[PDB]
This record gives structure tokens, C-alpha cells and sequence, in this order.
């Protein structure tokens, strides 16, 4: 059973909820796959590389991610997952995480998991709901594990002592249904 | 001078004596009478031998010529024992007072002079079928044809009314309808035995159920004019005037119950557990026992104080009343929650509260009201702020 | 533009919540619900377009139980024009969830010919935040999620939406999916005139059997507690 | 929907059955029921003729199938007219209960299908000499023995202990005394004809003097396996949960008695006159009168409530307990009020008013005493917060 | 056919919007409005806004024509804000109801419409300073000159008294003192800007402070012809009807204080530690919490009741007063509670409890006294069984 | 002893006659401005000091009068029927004092008390704190000794006249350790108010008793001397408990003062007021109201009056006090809101004087122990009776 992060960037910068997620990732005893896509990937790639428990970093670099839209990143996602068949596609439960991954689970009519804390194993999670007032347990059979996890629930991977290979990921088509238009 | 709660040596001798009485001898035999309802002679026979009795005739009638205080304070000792043979025994001083305030030595030396040698009873005869609290509405007739007075009515629910050697009875004497109750009323002594005098059935009554409770009928009873109290037409005042000296021995009684009650419930809350903890460490059976010593503690007070007043000659309507109602309605309360406190135990026969519930009612009821009472107080206040 | 906009009957925030001994979920028996408060937020949203006259009509929909009449009825009041109820008797309401429901309004929005679905960001109940973004994925339309901010420009919507450092600014072509966040509005009151004038507007209940969709869930809660 | 407060066609129909039977049949012998203390044989037998008895029954078995709110309407008529009766009447539907409740259909045929078929009686077996309010501390233990159990211990205060068909009976299963009352406790229907139960003297009470109360003891009592109410250890929720359908009717009872007392002391204080003017016209009088009115009114509403809330289906443990607590106090303060209103004649057995005073006193002891009442109202209350 | 105790739905989603507001917009700011006695002008007009207001305007005067039992659930969720404002806003139907009842095409469409166009305020003038709770000793003469009346004399202690633009207003039609009550008494529409009017200055009083009180006197106010009620006379039925359909709210207005006693009682009783334990777990403080659930339960369904009796078109008088009564008495008693409970800081005026037991008086006082209150039940009570 | 007596020694009537001039010429014209204010009144309480009315119970031989507890409450309920804001300043005075009284030595009594004697200084007792007021085996006010010198880190919450005091007696957690027993965790002091650590906080706003001032006050690192402990280290708490038996009747007096006065507007008002044709004491209810109004002050005064016997003549009263607060405080108020009620919408007006009454009682039932406090004293001393 294989493991897929899609890690959350910025300007050259791995943002840290990604570091977490990939903690979380190891938790789960299978090779972490973990994938960068963006329009200059190659710094990030590079960072991911050095990071422990990172087995392959898989490298998406187009101009039409541009503000890492959803409609633009699922069919990515969607592609890598024909090629490589994980069982998990976890992300770090931010804006970022909570508005791509819901999208990537119904393309994959599998139900996903939101903002979980512990990891009981490969098919069983811990997240909060009311506002956090009770703990709920789920567990999930599906064909694919889809979720996203809360940051301050793991520790952050040592960012040294990582072996990854860097792969070329495999290519989509632009969708152009959306577009970035600008930020504060 | 200045305050002090405290008794003297006489005093609490006297009550060490009634002590002694009423819980040796009253206590182990009252459950026996209120379930039977005879009428306990040993019990009034013993009060007498002791000194208990009679305490209001002066020494030159060889009474025991003792204040209202020492009445209360023997009477909360024999109420705490049993408020049916307590209230048989203060039937007595209710009958007697009107003669001690208002007769003469003729009078006194007669009809007081024979209690003090023989523990006889008598007993005092107002109320009526149709009037109790209204007293000047009362109906029986009283005309002079001679030397001497003629009777017709009916007297009802008069304590010790069956068991009297005479009554003191108060008549309508004016048939004018629009007379004042000043004026209206004539007071007698009247010896049991008359030809004339029928003595119903004994009352049953919800509690008190051993004291003697009967109706008495008046048909052509005639009684001589050297019985008349202080003259003709002066009833009122005299019938009035005695409430002073024994509203306050009436507030001791349901004092004496109160205490009863109190104990009877501490004692128990002292030995039942429930959830683990004794009842007594449940914080509402601590609150309500507080609440409770509070209440007998006030009421204590409360005819202390108007037992005091009149002892040195102050009159005392105010304070008494006060205290009259006071006590009366504390009793009440006090019963119903050493009952409850008893819980299932406490409402069946073979415990000690459910009689002192049935019993406590009547301080509300007889010599005079919880409702009068108010009236009373009401009006005895109003007149301090009035130019 | 026609708009359907979803809302879901929640335990009201205000009641603080209880857990089962039995430990399978949380106490939902004699417990006040209204209408999830992003929820209020969505169709304060639609009805501002209807108020700036770009919509010509607002559909509500929700699913459960009946109560979910309560719901639409309140959406009703605030200036919604039909409701729809999808029903789920209170046993299949338990293992319902965002999958279900996207699929559900999905098939909903392509039968009812609608431009745009507007959903709250998250439920105050399972915190899932997830139907709209799968909502979104079934038509593919594009999602504008976390709106503050949302304008209409012909056969474009121009979404301000709320991400971690401060706000992004997104276009997306005309059938749209858009999902409100807080800072959104401040959602009106039903007036009692209009809560009057609500029990006149009616609500279709149908099924989901009806509408083509399959409710089998292979997640499944194992247990619920109380927090640490 | 909205809120209403009109009885059902039907339902009127009991409530004049009920009062036709309360006025015209017990109320003139009452008195002296309460005089001699006997059982009131001829009037339960006419109560069950006419309908008004083992009401909860299911259609199923014969019974008139009805709910707590028509119980409430019933015993309200029934407790007006004496309150000795009345509870003689609703023992049996309390004995019921955990059976209606909790019984598989052999136990509901057998056991409340006679009822129905005969006026048999039957009781509620819970209190102990050493516990009442404290139900997890009974002490009568029950031991496993194959396909039986053997019954050892002593139960006090049962109303119809002693004149019943069969008990409900609770009874300590585990003998390890750490356990929780969760598991700690099996119910029973328990014969009466069964040896070893030894049923004690009529117990003499202050108050609804008619009623049978007893004690009852239980030496080696033996019980088929066929008559354990849900299984071994299930006691406890099966008792409690009698509680919801029947404490309103207990308040119920505490209205009839106020209503009457509340009669009583109108009527009279229409007809006696005192200082030139009937009773009414003092003011203090009719503060009276008016407080009195009062309470029965917010009484009868606090239990009709409570009805109402579990038969539409939802637990009513908070309202039920207010309908009690409140219902018993008033009942209480009602008929001293009504002695208080008739003077003399009031303290007098030969007046309908003494009698309610003893007969109250009750009403704030069992099925949970005032203070138990404020504990579950507090904790219920205290629980919409955290 | 059954009782119910559910509302409809239309009835919750009303008491989710008139709670809504209380929760949101008057609470936060009910301390200000308390502290500096200024009106609570924007409030007002929210909840006009919000349609709260004028509930019984019929419909074809623009308004909602809605039940007894509406207003009552409305002005509840109100109250728990604050009894200030509530009371402001129910002032307005209390000058509309002897409109309502009583009052002709022509009036009902002049005086309601206005209320239905701009948020108005209107106010009930029968108090002076020598008659309240004694309407029939009502002093304020009325004078026909054929054309008009005249108004002379003076009112006291008026809600909305100077914020309204006009007036239900009663006064002696009649100059004979042998004359009849229900014969004696005129009442007037009577527009507030007439001249001769002379509005007071706020009545600074203990309680309710926002809420507008004051005195006016009336001299040689020209009031015309077509602004009689029904017709000479006729006030007495008028003014009195009213209170049918206002009673239950003013005691829906007490519970809503009530509530929040409560609801602030047990909030500080679950945070606040003495003696190693949190409040709730002393009996004590638990058997209060209880007392004051029950007390508060019973209230409202007391006022539930007279707002259904009258909703059926029966009269209520009976059902109302108990309402009144009950809930005025137990507003009293869960105000101090709160107080007590929240110790030391119940007493200091950051707590919003101190308020609540300032505000509540008032409720044994306005719109019927304890005491008259009790003397209606009374009445209606005796009536039942006499011939 | 002698008989039973309910009459007051010639001195005593002296007494009374003085404080109740006072209250009724001094007081009561001024005490409705100072409720509408809180402006401290300061005139009265110089002349109450002045008048030898204020400091009664501090001994001779300190140069005051050595005045027993029946005499102070005998006093106290003239100027509470005045106003309890005013007699409650005066109060705060015997409350610090009673510890100093009880359980200084010459040298304190000598110059702590003395000082009140030569100037209408205040002084205040310093106990309750945020966090603990009713448990005050419950207050964390730290005293570490640190030389020849205490250091005081605490806060302290509802002091009366904390805002005016010349010094306070001063109870704080001597021992850190939290297993150690109320008997000997605690240390009490006098801290003269001017010590460096002090930061007096504001005027605190109340329903009641608006003119006393009460504050809360903080000690950062104060210094206080050894000479200054009241009998040494861990006597702290049974040296604030054994102040209550000389001072709770007093204050029960107070509640019986507002409580007289309630009676007594309401009896004038329904004096003169007609509805329905006749004077409002001819209505039954009122009658009867004002009647229990009656019954209830006349127990309440025997009530503190038995509480302060018992003491003056060298009981512990511990019972009786608890009696009195609890009946005395609890009638107050049912008093104040009677004679609201009696007076109408009158009675609820700001320029009839009841409306204040009402809003001073309810502290009675709050302050120098509450209603539920007061009732654990006496159930606890009732229980006691019925063991061995
Ligand atoms: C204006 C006024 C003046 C004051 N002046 C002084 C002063 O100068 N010096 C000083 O030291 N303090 C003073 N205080 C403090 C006052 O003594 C306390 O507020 C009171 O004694 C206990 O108050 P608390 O607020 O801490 O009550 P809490 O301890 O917060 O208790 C709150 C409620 O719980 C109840 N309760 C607490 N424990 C129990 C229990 N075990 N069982 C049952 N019920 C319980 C109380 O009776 C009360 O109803 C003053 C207070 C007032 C506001
Ligand atoms: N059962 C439901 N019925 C209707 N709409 C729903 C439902 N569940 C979720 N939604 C919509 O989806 C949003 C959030 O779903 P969730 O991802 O579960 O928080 C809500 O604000 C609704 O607008």
C-alpha cells in the first residue's frame, strides 16, 4: 500500500502543514510518494527531496498552475493515479487542502476524510466534530483513501536525511474553466 | 435591670419537675390514649399531686398564686410530653381565670378554694354552633327573674366540657340587638351538676384526641345572682381580659409540640442512611433542620416575651397575639417536616410525628385564630402611629 | 440566472451538545435544530443577487428527516421561491453524508437547469466542509469555495475567497459552484410578514431513489466519545 | 399543529363516567371507609366494571389501550372523591407497568391478561425496611439455580401487598457489592400464591387509611426463569422506566384531593358567617380562596403536561417530577387551608376536611418524595448547560 | 380534540426570530440602556422593522392580526432581553387594544393605520395620582359641548407617556357620584400634540429605567365626537375588556425575566467553585435551581393558558389573573435568587443579575396589583359556585 | 439568676435616645443624596464619632468605652433605620477592630486601637478575595516571612471602607503547602494602608448601600512587621473566626433597623391612603400584611438581642448569632419589598424613600455570611446538641 501527498507551496517555499502531513504519511508503513505541481517547481522539489520518509517526489511544472486551482490540479491528481495506483492521497488539511482534495475524492467517487488528528491505521482515523466537542472514529473501505490532516496533530519530518528520486509526473490537459486573478 | 434569658433556681426547679413528668410519665402512655381517646385521669391526678395544675389560683385559695411565665414554661414541658392531656390540663386555668381576675373573695374562696384540695377540672363555655371567633355574635340568653338568672342555649366544642365540677360561662344578657358587646354580656360561674345542664357526646376530633371535647346545652338553667362576675352587662371585658394570661400558656403548648417534633426528627436523621450518607449529611435535611431549630428558638421568644409583659402587670395583647400565632403556625410546620424527615416511617402509627401533625392543627384554630390573630396584631400596632 | 442553494438542518450551535452511553454517535432525540449558520449565509447570498435583479429565481434544497421542512420553510421566509425536500427517514439520515448529498444536488442542479449552486463552506455538525468542492466535481463546474466576496459579469462570476495568509481573487466560468464563508454577509431576519407569506410558497418533497442515486456508504463511524 | 388545552370527545366521556362514579358512589361511603380502614372491594370491582381501572393495558390483551394522559384524567375524578380508593385503583396499573413496559407477550398475556378477564389486583414489591428513595440499596437478594430463582429478602409499605394476584418484584442479582445498579439488579413477576412469601399485618397509617399497605417477607421464594422481566441485571432501567407513565398520575391524585379540599372550603365559606357577613367577604378569606384556585389550576396543568410529553412519545422525567413535587406540596397546603377555612368543624371527623389532611401527607412521600422530586428536577434542569 | 403543548411551526419560526433579536441586539446593550435611562429609540425600530410590533392590528389595517398567544410567545424572548424595552414595545398594544375591541371602521383605520406606516408609539392613560388600582375613583372629568369634549384633570405613572402620538384615555363622563361604574366613564382616542396637554418629566423609578414613565396633565384638551369609543358612558366595558388580551402578556414579560434569572443563575452556579466543589453540587444551591426550574415552568404555562382561552374567543379573566399573579410573585422570587446565588457579585451592578431584581417589582404593581389580582380570581372563583 | 427581663438598663435607654437623635435629625434628611451619589458621608460619620456612637466596643483602657455587644446593636439598629450605607461605614470600623480587640496584645490594642480614639479615623477587615468569599479556608493571599518582616502577594475583593482606612486586619495563606488545615495555613495582620505594595482599586457600584465605599485592593510585595501578627504564624484563621461572635448581632441589628423603617413608611402611607372608599389598613390584606410586617421585626430584635446576652455575658454564640443573621437578614428583605408593595406605584418611585430599602436589604443576606452559610452554623451547632 502506497502513499500520495500533495504538498501545499508558495514562492520557492514547502509550506510547513505539508512536513505534518508527511509524518502522518509514514504513519501509515508504505512508500510516500509525494507530488509538487506549480509553475516553478524545481526549488520545492528540491527541499521535498532532502525531507525523511520522501521515497520519490513526482514534479508537475506548467503555467496553467497558476494559483493551484482545483479544476486545474484534479485531473493532475487524477492522472498520477492511473499510472501509480496509491491507496492514500492525503493533503494538509489548510485552505489549500480543504478546497482540493473533497473535489479529487467525488472525480474518484470515493468518499473523503476531513482534518484528522491520529491515525488508529491504513483505513481507520480520528478527526473532531462540533466544533470539536466530540471525537469521531471512521473507519473508510474504499478503493482509495482521500483526506486531509489536521497540522498541529503530528510533528514536522526532519527536512534532512532524505534519499527521494525526482520523477517528471505525468501531464494534463489546461481545463481553462477557472482563473487566477490576484492575491491581498 | 437590662436583659437576661436566664431562669431563676425556683424556676428551673419547676421545670426540671415537669420534665421529669412528662417524659417519664406522659411520654411512654400518650400513644396508648390518642389511639383509645379516654380521657387520662392518673395523668391530670398526677399534674396536681406535683404542682403542675392550678398555678394562676392565688396562696389565699392554697393555690400556688405562680405568673403567666412559670405557666408557659411548666406548659412547654407537658406539650412536648402530650399537647391532649397538656391542653385537659390548661382547660383548667382557662376556666379558672376569668374567676381569678374579675370575682371576688366570696367567689374565689368557693369555686378556686375546692381545686386546690380535690384535682377537679372545669372549664370555660363561650363558643357556640354558630359563633367562636365573634364573640359578641354568641346567642345564649341570660335573664334575671329573681335573685338569680335563667339560662337558654348551647355551648360548643368547650374543653373539658364533660368533665367539669362548673363553667365559666359568659350569656348575652341584653336582648336589645343593637346593645354593645360592652354592655351586652353577663359573665357567671356555673356549678356542672344544675338541673337543666346536658352534656353531649364526646366530640372526635382529628387530634388532641384524648383532651375532652363536648357541646354543652343550656335549658332553663338557673343560676344565683352571688355567680355573676363583676356585675350585670360586664362580660366582655371579663372574658377579654383573661386572654392575656393565657394566650401565652396556649404559644407554650405548640412550643412544646415544636420541640417534639425537632427532636424526634434530629434523632432519626441521626441514625437513617440513605445513598450512602446519614440523613443529617444531606444538605437539605441539614437546612431544613436549621431552618426548623430557628423557628421553635424565635417562638420560645416569642411567648417569653409576652409572658413577661403581663408578669409585671403591662398588658400584653400585642405580644401575646404576636406569639399566639407565631407559635401556632411553626408547630404546623414543624410536624409536617419531622414527618417528612421520618419519611415513609414517619406517617405510619407506631412513630411518634404523625400524632403531632394531627395534633398541632388546632394552634391555629382554638383561642382565637391564625386569622384573628392578625386582626389583633393589626390593630395593636395601627394605634401606635394613630394621633 | 436560476440558483439552488443548500441547507442543512443542524443541531442549533446553542445547545451544548451530548454524547451516547452506547458510544455510536451523539444525543439527536427532542433536540432543537435550525438551519446550519453558513447556510443562513448562502441564501442571504442568493436573495442579494435576486435583490440586484441577476437571478430570476431561488430554490432551496435540503435532505433528511421532515423536519427538514422547518429548513426550507426558514429559507422560504428570508426570500428563497420554492424549496425542495429530498427525503431520508431518520434511520438512512445517520450514515448520510457530502458524497451523497453533492451526488443528490448534483443531478438536481443538471435537472432543474440551474447557473449556480450556493452552499456554506462547512456544517456546524460533521465539519466535513466537502459537499460543495464535490458538488462541484460531479457537474464539473468550476468552485469558487470560502467566497467573501462574489459578482456576477455576464457568463463570468468574479469569487474573493479566503485562503491562509489574506484573500485570492478568482474568475470562473457560468455554471459555478460557490461555497459562502463568514465574512460573506450578515444574513437577514425572517420578518413575521414574510414567515406568514412563506407558509403560501410550497415545497417539493421527493425521494433519491427518484432522482437516480445510490445512498451505500463504505465509510462508517465506529465510535463516538467525549473530547480529553 | 398549536398548543391546546380541550379534552378529546371521548376523553369528557371518561371524565363524566369518572365523576358520575366519584360522586354519586364513593363519596357517600367514604367517610366511613376511612373510619373502619377495610379494603373498598365493592367499589374497586364496579371502578374496573365501568372501565376505569388497569387503563395502560394494550388492546392486545384485552385492555382499553389508552395513555397517561387519559389515566390522569381518570385518577383526578376518582382522588376528588377519596384518595384511599384512587390508590388502591392506580397500584395495580403501577404493579403493571414494568410488565407493559418490559414484558415479552407470554408475560403481557399471562399477566395483565387476566386483569382484564377478572378485577384481580396487584402490586409494586421495590421498598425495603433499610431503603425507599435509595433504590440502589435494596437488599432483598435474588440467586440463580438453573431454570429459577430463589427470592430472599423483605419488602415494606406495598400498597395491595397483600390483597394482589402477583408482585412486581426487584430484587439484588449480584452479589458482589461494587457493582453498579446498571447491572446490579433483575425484576421479576412474582405469583402471590407462591410459599415462602409471607405477607405481614395491614400496617395502620395516618392517612388513606383504606388502602392495604403492607410488608411483606420472602423466604426462599422461588421464581421461573419464564417471569425475569428482561434479562438478569436489566432490574434497574426496567423499574425507573416504569416511573415516566406513572408519576403524573400520582400528582393527578394530588389535584383530586386539592380540587376537593378547594370545594369543600368554598361551599362552606358560602353558607357560615361570622361578625355579620359570610366567610367570603373577609378579604383574608378570599386571598385564601383565590391562592387555593391558584395552585389547583397550575397543579392540574404541570401534570397534564407531563402526560401529554410521554404519550407523544418522548421522555417527560423532568416534567414528571415537577408535576409531583409542585402537585404533592399543593396538595398539602390546600386541605390545612381547608381545615383552616372551616374552624372547628374543620378539626372534626364529622367534616369531609380533617380526612384530607392525613390523606395528603402521603403525596409527599411516595413515588419519590418532595426532596427526591428536586434532585431529579435539578439534575435534568442542570443538564441543558454542561 | 387533545391537548397539545407544541407550537406551529409558523409560531417557531417567530420565537427564533423575536429570540434572535433579544439574544442579538438588545442584550449587549441592555446594561447602557439600564444605566443612563435614555429611551431605546433604534431598538424600537428594529423591532418594528422586524414586524414585533402592533402583533394585533388586523390585517386589512396593514396589519398582522395575530393571536394573544403570539404576542405572549414574542414578548417572552423579549423580556429575557429586557423588561425596559419589552415593556416599551408593549405599551403600544396596550393603547391599541380599546381600539381593537372597541373601535369603528373609521378609527381602527386612522389611529392602527398610522402605527402600521412610521413606528409610532402609543400609550394607556387610566392611572392618577389618587386612583390606580381603584379605576372606578377615576377623577379626570370629560365635558360634551355638543360639536366636542372637554378634558380636564390629570394622569399618572403613563408608559410611552411622552414618546406617543396618541393616547387611549378614560375619564368621568358623569358627574353624579351615585352613578354607576359601567355607566360613569367615557374613554377617548386623543391625539398627543392638542393642544392643552402638558407631558411631565421622566419618573426616574428603581426599575425598567429605559422604559418611558410619566405624568400628564390634562387643560381644556378639545377631543372630538368621532374619537368616542363606543358611545357616553361606555369606557368602563372598554378599558376593562382590554385587559383580556394584555394580561397574558405582561405575565409572558415576567417569565421572560424569570428565565433569565434562572438562565444566569445556573450558568455562574456551573463555573463558580466554593469549598472544593462547583455550586451545583450543594444541595442547597441544586433544591434552588429546582424551585426556580418549576416556578418558571408553571408560569408559563399559566400565561400559555390565558392566551389559548382567549384565542378560543372565550373570556379569560379567570385564566389571565392567575397568570399575573403567579408570574409576578415567582419574577419576584427568582430575581433575589439569581442574586443570592451569584453572592458578592449578584449584589454589584457589572452583573446583569441586580438589574433583573429591580426590574422584577414592578410586576407586582403595573397592570393589576398582587392584591387585585387575587380579589379577581376571587371573584371569578366564588362565581362558579353560586346561584 | 433573676427572672427573665426585656427591659433595658438607664444607660442603655441614655444610648439609644443619642443614636436614635441622630438617625432622625442627621441622617435621614441627607441619606437619599448620598444613595443618588455614593459620595462617602464623611460629616455624619465624623459626627457619629464625635457623638461616641462609632468605635464602642474597643477597650477603656485604650481610651474608648469598652461598650458591650448589646449595647452596639442597640445603637446600630438607630442608624441603620436612618441608613445602612451610613451605619454600615461605622460598622466596617468594629469589624477590622474585633481581632485586634480579641487577639492583639497591649502594645497593638495600645496603638491601633487608640489611634480611632483621637480621630475619626477607618479602619477595614481584609478577607474576602475574587476567587474565595464564603469558603475563607479558601483565600490565596501569600505571606512569606522574609526577616524580621512579612511580604503580602494577594488580591483582596468587597472591602468596606477599603477606600478610607487609616489600617487593615488582614488574613492571608501563611504556609504554601495545600494539604495543610485551615487551623494552621493562615496568619492575620494588621497592615497599616499606607505600606508601599497597596493599590486600593475603584468605587464598586452596587444595587445597595450605595454610600459606604467597598473595594477591592491589591498587595504587590508588601512589608509587614513582625509585631504585627496577631498570635503568631497559623493562628490566622480561628483569630478572623472568633470576631463574628462579637459582630453578627450587630449587623443582624442593622437588617432590624431597615427593616423597622420599611414598617414604619408603610404603616404611615396606608395611614393616609384611600382606595375603593376607605384607608388602606381597612383593606383585610394590607391589615394583615402590615401585621406579619409586625410579628416579623419583633422576633428579629429578640432574636439579635438573645444573640448579643448570650456574649456579653461570656458565652461562645456562635448558635444564637447565626439565628439572628439568618432570621434577621431574611425578614429584612421580605420587609422592603412589602413596604414597596404596600405604597403602589408609589413605593416603586425614586422620590418615596422605600425603593432603597429594598435595594439595601438584600446584602444583609449576602455579607458577614449569607442565608445558606448561616444556616450550615446552626445546623452544625443543632446537631451537635444530640451527641456525646
Ligand atoms: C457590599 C458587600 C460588602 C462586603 N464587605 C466585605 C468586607 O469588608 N470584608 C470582607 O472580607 N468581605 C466583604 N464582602 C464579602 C462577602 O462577605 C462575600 O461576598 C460573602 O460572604 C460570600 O460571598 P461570595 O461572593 O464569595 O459567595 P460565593 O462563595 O461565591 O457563594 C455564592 C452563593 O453560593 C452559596 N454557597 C456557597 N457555598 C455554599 C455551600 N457550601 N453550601 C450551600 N451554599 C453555598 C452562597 O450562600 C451564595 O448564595 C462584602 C460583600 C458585599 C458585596
Ligand atoms: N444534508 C444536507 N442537505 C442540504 N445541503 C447540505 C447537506 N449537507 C451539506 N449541505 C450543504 O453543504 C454545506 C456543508 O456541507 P459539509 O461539507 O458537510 O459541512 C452546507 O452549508 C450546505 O449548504
Amino acid at each position: 500500500q502506497s502513499t500520495l501527498v500533495i504538498a501545499e507551496h508558495a514562492n520557492d517555499s514547502l509550506a510547513p502543514i505539508t512536513l505534518n502531513t508527511i509524518t502522518a504519511a509514514t504513519r501509515l508503513g508504505g512508500e510516500v510518494s509525494c507530488l509538487v505541481a506549480g509553475t516553478k517547481c524545481d526549488k520545492v522539489a528540491q527541499d521535498l527531496c532532502k525531507v525523511a520518509g520522501i521515497a520519490k517526489v513526482l514534479v508537475a511544472q506548467h503555467d496553467v498552475y497558476k494559483g493551484l486551482l482545483p479544476e486545474e490540479l484534479t485531473p493532475l491528481i487524477l492522472a498520477t493515479q492511473k499510472q501509480f495506483n496509491y491507496t492514500h492521497i492525503c493533503a494538509g488539511a489548510s485552505a489549500f487542502g480543504k478546497n482540493l482534495l473533497p473535489r479529487v475524492a467525488a472525480k474518484l467517487e470515493v468518499a473523503p476524510i476531513s482534518d484528522i488528528i491520529a491515525i488508529k491505521s491504513p483505513d481507520t482515523f480520528v478527526r473532531t466534530i462540533y466544533a470539536g466537542n466530540a471525537l469521531c472514529t471512521v473507519k473508510c473501505d474504499e478503493k482509495v483513501k482521500v483526506f486531509s490532516v489536521r497540522g498541529t496533530s503530528f510533528d514536522a519530518a526532519a527536512t534532512s536525511g532524505g534519499s527521494a528520486s525526482s520523477e517528471k509526473a505525468s501531464s494534463t490537459s489546461p481545463v481553462e474553466i477557472s482563473e487566477w486573478l490576484d492575491q491581498k | 435591670l437590662g436583659f437576661s434569658f436566664e431562669f431563676t433556681e425556683q424556676q428551673k426547679e419547676f421545670q426540671a419537675t415537669a420534665r421529669k413528668f412528662a417524659r417519664e410519665e406522659i411520654i411512654p402512655v400518650a400513644a396508648e390514649y390518642d389511639k383509645t381517646g379516654e380521657y387520662p385521669v392518673p395523668l391530670i391526678r398526677r399534674a396536681w399531686e406535683l404542682g403542675l395544675m392550678n398555678t394562676h389560683i392565688p396562696e389565699n385559695c392554697g393555690g400556688l398564686g405562680l405568673g403567666t411565665f412559670d405557666a408557659c414554661l411548666i406548659s412547654e414541658e407537658l406539650a412536648y410530653g402530650c399537647t391532649g392531656v397538656q391542653t385537659a390540663i390548661e382547660g383548667n386555668s382557662l376556666g379558672q381565670m376569668p374567676i381569678i381576675i374579675a370575682g371576688n373573695d366570696q367567689q374565689k374562696k368557693k369555686y378556686l378554694g375546692r381545686m386546690t384540695e380535690e384535682p377537679l377540672m372545669c372549664a370555660y363555655c363561650v363558643t357556640e354552633p354558630g359563633a367562636g371567633s365573634d364573640v359578641a355574635g354568641i346567642k345564649t340568653k341570660a335573664e334575671k327573674k329573681g335573685d338569680e338568672y335563667i339560662i337558654n342555649g348551647q355551648k360548643m366544642w368547650i374543653t373539658n366540657g364533660g368533665k367539669a365540677n362548673w363553667y365559666f360561662l359568659l350569656a348575652r344578657s341584653d336582648p336589645d340587638p343593637k346593645a354593645p358587646a360592652n354592655k351586652a354580656f353577663t359573665g357567671f360561674i356555673v356549678e356542672a351538676d344544675t338541673p337543666g345542664i346536658q352534656i353531649g357526646r364526646k366530640e372526635l376530633n382529628m387530634g388532641q384526641r384524648c383532651s375532652d371535647t363536648r357541646g354543652i346545652v343550656f335549658e332553663d338553667v338557673k343560676v344565683p345572682k352571688e355567680n355573676v362576675l363583676i356585675g350585670d352587662g360586664a362580660g366582655f371585658k371579663v372574658a377579654m381580659g383573661a386572654f392575656d394570661k393565657t394566650r401565652p400558656v396556649v404559644a407554650a403548648g405548640a412550643v412544646g409540640l415544636a420541640q417534639r417534633a425537632l427532636d424526634e426528627a434530629t434523632k432519626y436523621a441521626l441514625e437513617r442512611k440513605t445513598f450512602g450518607k446519614l440523613l443529617v449529611e444531606h444538605q437539605a435535611i441539614s437546612f431544613m433542620l436549621a431552618e426548623m431549630a430557628m423557628k421553635v428558638e424565635l417562638a420560645r421568644m416569642s411567648y417569653q416575651r409576652a409572658a413577661w409583659e403581663v408578669d409585671s402587670g403591662r398588658r400584653n395583647t400585642y405580644y401575646a397575639s404576636i406569639a399566639k400565632a407565631f407559635a401556632g403556625d411553626i408547630a404546623n410546620q414543624l410536624a409536617t417536616d419531622a414527618v417528612q424527615i421520618l419519611g415513609g416511617n414517619g406517617f405510619n402509627t407506631e412513630y411518634p410525628v404523625e400524632k403531632l401533625m394531627r395534633d398541632a392543627k388546632i394552634y391555629q384554630i382554638y383561642e382565637g385564630t391564625s386569622q384573628i390573630q392578625r386582626l389583633i396584631v393589626a390593630r395593636e400596632h395601627i394605634d401606635k402611629y394613630k394621633n | 440566472l436560476r440558483v439552488l442553494v443548500a441547507v442543512k438542518r443542524v443541531i442549533d450551535y446553542a445547545v451544548k451538545i451530548r454524547v451516547k452511553p452506547d458510544r455510536t454517535g451523539v444525543v439527536t432525540d427532542g433536540v432543537k435544530h435550525s438551519m446550519n449558520p453558513f447556510c443562513e449565509i448562502a441564501v442571504e447570498e442568493a436573495v442579494r443577487l435576486k435583490e440586484k435583479k441577476l437571478v430570476k429565481e431561488v430554490i432551496a434544497v435540503s435532505c433528511g428527516p421532515a423536519q427538514c421542512q422547518e429548513t426550507i420553510r426558514t429559507a422560504l421566509a428570508m426570500g428563497a421561491d420554492r424549496g425542495i425536500h429530498v427525503e431520508v427517514p431518520p434511520a438512512e439520515a445517520e450514515r448520510l453524508g457530502p458524497l451523497q448529498v453533492a451526488r443528490v444536488l448534483a443531478k438536481l442542479a443538471e435537472k432543474e437547469k440551474v447557473d449556480l449552486v450556493l452552499l456554506g463552506k462547512q456544517a456546524i455538525d460533521d465539519d466535513c466542509n466537502q459537499t460543495g468542492q464535490m458538488t462541484a466535481g460531479f457537474l464539473d463546474w468550476p468552485q469558487g469555495t470560502f467566497a467573501s466576496q462574489v459578482t456576477l459579469e455576464g457568463d463570468k462570476l468574479k469569487v474573493e475567497r479566503e485562503i491562509d495568509g489574506g484573500l485570492e481573487t478568482l474568475r470562473l466560468k457560468l455554471p459555478a459552484v460557490v461555497t459562502a464563508d463568514l465574512r460573506l454577509n450578515e444574513p437577514r431576519y425572517a420578518t413575521l410578514p414574510n414567515i406568514m407569506k412563506a407558509k403560501k410558497k410550497k415545497i417539493e418533497v421527493i425521494k433519491p431513489g427518484d432522482l437516480g442515486v445510490d445512498l451505500t456508504s463504505k465509510l462508517s463511524v465506529i465510535s463516538v466519545e467525549d473530547p480529553p
